[PDB]
């Protein structure tokens, strides 16, 4: 928003949109691949644990 | 030199009148008040107008 | 009243004869000047214009004259004949133009001037046909060089002399 | 530039201003001819509306107009440019608060 | 721009004021959609509810506020402005009934509500009641009416009417739909209202979320539909 | 232009009339105002 | 008279049409074919007015296509005209025969294996006419070319860069050479 | 121009599922080939603008 209008004329303001349930859990997964874990991690628990 | 020295090649964008994105007021104005007056000596004098400037 | 007068100041500029390109820019000012003009007063306002356009051997101002929607903004079949008129103006093929002394005859019916229109076309075409019989070699019989123009001595002689 | 009010204190006076002709926003018939240019920059195969946006208040934007429309047809990966492509270039734009201050 | 930080209701340069055009999206913080349609001798209101809770009731979430026995309305935007505007409307309709001896036409009521909002706008040191109101009613010698009242005090009223969050799209569908000259035989109205909200929001949901308020020149009383007949219309448009 | 004379040619034309006075000559006139270059140049150019 | 933007009408311009007369009676000679078209054709400013005297105008029009029949018609015409026109009585003799020789120059310049009889048609019946004419004209030292009676030749010849463009060299570097020579002789004797 | 650390390809961070293709429609469109814009002709843009927390 700090940019002057004479400059803001950049085809469009592409956005990284807020990761929601699906996206939140996708990234949460990818952050937990190479763990010395087991088939134990409760997914929906962390899902609803999130805002 | 003044670091641009007119660029001396063909910096001419190779454009005609209407090709501009719709500025007919300025288009006509610049066209007939520059390209003719830029070279002329007598039409201005045919009405004693003046040698033009900026 | 003024619109007719500027169409004049172009026609005059082709009759008191300023120049083809001058009168044709005036024909644009006519063309894009036919804003909210009666169709019989505007579709014939483009009739003589597209005639002189096919005449000028070069529309030459395409992307504002024939890229304006006006040539696609008239009702009567007059403008649709003008459509093929402009098609020719683009092409202007001896394989299509001279054949069409009759296909352009209803188009020869509204011709503003009959002293210059196709006259200059065939004038140019003379040397345009002179760079096809003399294109092969420098020296040539003046007969078979003009067997292509089909007249070995009728007018080729004084024409090429003038050249 | 965007401004000229920071000027004309001595440039626009007897002697200096000899042939100064400001060139601001013009009338119309530009937007239409600009379409005819930029819409012809994209494909507009043979039959695609022009006036529906000429008279609709949705030159600098036409650059991004064709950007959106054409490069999404290239997201579609084909030449033929549609009249819907106008709309595709008329929704990602300065449409903040459509379409009348209402008062 | 500002610059002036638009804190009070004054005129800014070139040339607008920013308080009312900030109030025009106090509707948009409601998160809600309303559609009104007038085709023929009927008039239909449709508006959904956003109830995520099972502990929350369902009767007292109603936005359709029966103003008088022949005049209904629906509200969007923030709730307090809406309810206070509704009691002002009821009070002024009762004032009409006391002063002039007969039932108020829906035009004068919208004029009076708009004037109240303009007086709240003209004088400063009061918040300009950021809610939008759509009215319906039947009048003799004019048929049914649909009107809209702005927070600015700009009333208008027209055939197919929509205000809330997503109603640029709703008016786009209503331009693409009220252009064909067919009649609107009351199930045409109910079907077009349900399907216009069903294409704007694209949900295609239970009969328990939307509220339908109708008025018809056969029973000029304002009438709110029941779950059974709402379900009947919804499966009647289910092909 | 008359003032130009009075204040410029007085340091020029007749020094024998205010050296007879004995008091110093003037230096500056601040020929300011609405922008003067042209004529202020072309006049004493004579 | 190249102004044509400053001699519209004046107490000095007895008639702007007579201005056109004086102008053409020097422009059909001064104006070579390029200058011809430049001032007459291109310079349509005089055309908007010379629209009033189409005789010599159409003469000039033929003066490009080189139509020698009408050349001779209008040649007789303008001959009588100058014969009956001011400030020309004791001098108008050359102008017409000059037009003749000049036109014949280009006409022969067309090509060589050509005949005067083929042009006698354009000459009218101009076999004997041009016989004595061009006899006395080449006798007047004009228009290097070749023509016969028993053969009736035509020619394209006389290139300056054959010897003359190299003959002027001594023509002047001997004229002036001896000029300065005798001039630099009396400096001592 | 030289600090650039090589890392994962374009499937790590989520939420940009539809953005992955959006970014590619301008991110490899001229990179892969501009010759498409000889059939079409459209002049290439320069970029776009992002935002977010």
């Amino acid at each position: 928003d700090t940019l002057d209008p004479a400059l803001l004329r950049l085809d469009r303001k592409i956005h990284i949109d807020l990761p929601n349930e699906q996206a939140r859990l996708d990234i949460l997964k990818i952050h937990a691949g190479p763990i010395t874990k087991h088939g134990e991690i409760d997914y929906e628990a962390i899902v609803k644990l999130s805002d | 030199d003044s670091s641009i020295m007119m660029l001396t090649s063909d910096q001419k964008p190779d454009v005609m009148y209407a090709d501009i994105g719709g500025m007919d007021i300025q288009k006509q104005e610049v066209r007939e008040a520059v390209e003719l007056p830029l070279t002329h000596f007598e039409l201005y004098k045919q009405i004693g107008i003046d040698p033009p400037r900026g | 009243l003024q619109a007719t007068l500027d169409m004049q100041s172009g026609i005059i500029h082709a009759a008191e004869e300023k120049d083809w390109k001058t009168a044709y820019s005036y024909f644009y000012e006519a063309f894009e000047g036919y804003d909210s003009i009666d169709s019989p007063k505007a579709i014939t306002s483009l009739k003589y214009m597209l005639l002189c356009k096919i005449m000028l051997n070069t529309p030459e101002d395409v992307q504002a004259l024939v890229s304006g929607k006006l040539a696609l903004r008239y009702a009567g079949r007059q403008t649709e004949a003008l459509k093929c008129v402009a098609q020719a103006s683009k092409n202007r093929s001896l394989a299509d133009f001279e054949k069409a002394l009759t296909d352009y005859r209803a188009e020869l019916r509204d011709d503003p001037i009959i002293s210059t229109h196709l006259a200059k076309l065939y004038d140019n075409l003379l040397e345009q046909n002179l760079i096809r019989v003399i294109e092969p070699f420098s020296r040539v019989q003046i007969e078979h060089i003009s067997s292509l123009i089909k007249l070995s001595k009728a007018d080729v002689e004084r024409k090429l002399s003038q050249m | 530039t965007n401004r000229a009010d920071t000027l004309d204190p001595a440039l626009l006076r007897p002697g200096r201003l000899d042939r100064k002709i400001e060139f601001p926003l013009p009338d119309r018939r530009q937007k239409r001819l600009i379409f005819s240019t930029i819409t012809s920059k994209m494909n507009l195969s043979e039959e695609v509306d022009l006036e529906d946006y000429v008279a609709r208040p949705d030159g600098a934007d036409i650059n991004s107009i064709c950007q959106e429309s054409g490069m999404l047809a290239v997201r579609e990966n084909r030449y033929i440019v549609l009249a819907k492509d106008f709309e595709k270039a008329y929704k990602t734009v300065i449409k903040k608060d459509e379409q009348e201050h209402e008062f | 721009s500002a610059g002036f930080d638009r804190h009070i209701t004054i005129f800014s340069p070139e040339g607008r004021l920013y308080q009312v055009e900030y109030a025009f999206k106090a509707i948009n913080q409601g998160g809600l959609t309303s559609v009104a349609v007038r085709g023929k001798d009927c008039a239909v209101i449709v508006t959904q509810k956003k109830v995520p809770d099972k502990l929350l009731d369902s009767s007292t979430v109603t936005h359709l506020f029966k103003i008088t026995e022949n005049i209904g309305c629906v509200m969007t935007g923030m709730t307090a402005d809406s309810r206070s505007q509704v009691q002002r409307a009821r009070y002024e309709a009762a004032n009409w009934k006391y002063k002039y001896g007969y039932e108020i036409p829906v035009d004068m009521l919208c004029k009076r509500i708009a004037d109240i909002s303009q007086v709240y706008t003209q004088n400063a040191e009061m918040r300009p009641l950021g809610c939008c109101m759509i009215l319906i009613g039947i009048d003799e010698e004019q048929g049914p009416q649909v009107y809209k009242c702005d927070p600015a005090g700009y009333y208008c009223g027209f055939k197919a009417t929509a205000a809330g969050v997503k109603q640029t799209e709703s008016t786009s569908f209503l331009e693409k739909k009220v252009k064909k000259k067919f009649d609107w035989t009351f199930e045409q109205t109910v079907e077009t209202a349900i399907t216009c909200l069903s294409t704007v929001l694209s949900i295609d949901f239970k009969p328990s979320e939307i509220e339908v308020g109708v008025v018809t020149v056969e029973n000029p009383k304002f009438r709110i539909l029941t779950e059974a007949e709402i379900d009947a219309h919804l499966v009647a448009l289910a092909e | 232009i008359k003032e130009i004379k009075e204040v410029i040619e007085l340091p020029v034309k007749h020094p024998e009339l205010f050296e007879a006075l004995g008091i110093a000559q003037p230096k500056g006139v601040l020929l300011y105002g609405p922008p003067k270059t042209l004529l202020a140049r072309a006049v004493a150019h004579h | 008279f190249l102004d044509t933007v400053s001699t519209f009408t004046s107490y000095e311009l007895m008639d702007y049409k007579t201005f056109v007369t004086y102008t053409v009676y020097v422009s059909m000679i001064a104006l070579e074919r390029p200058d011809l078209r430049e001032k007459v054709i291109k310079g349509a400013e005089i055309l908007e007015v010379l629209h009033s005297l189409p005789a010599v105008r159409q003469y000039l029009f033929s003066l490009y296509e080189c139509r020698y029949s009408v050349f001779f018609q209008s040649l007789a015409v303008v001959e009588q005209e100058m014969k009956k026109d001011w400030l020309f009585a004791p001098h108008y003799r050359y102008y017409v025969r000059e037009m003749r020789i000049h036109a014949y120059s280009q006409l022969l310049e067309s090509y060589r294996s050509l005949t005067l009889g083929y042009m006698a048609e354009a000459f009218g019946v101009g076999v004997e006419f041009i016989d004595q004419e061009l006899s006395r004209f080449i006798a007047a030292g004009r228009l290097h070319c070749k023509i016969d009676k028993v053969n009736e030749i035509v020619e394209t010849n006389r290139p300056d860069s054959k010897n003359w463009q190299y003959q002027e060299t001594i023509k002047k570097g001997d004229l002036l050479l001896n000029r300065v020579q005798k001039l630099s002789r009396v400096i001592n004797m | 121009s030289h600090e650039d650390p090589g890392n994962v390809s374009y499937s790590e961070i989520g939420g940009l599922s539809e953005q992955i293709r959006e970014l590619r429609e301008v991110i490899e469109l001229p990179l892969t080939n501009p010759e498409l814009f000889q059939r079409v002709g459209i002049i290439p843009p320069k970029g776009c603008l992002l935002y977010g927390p």
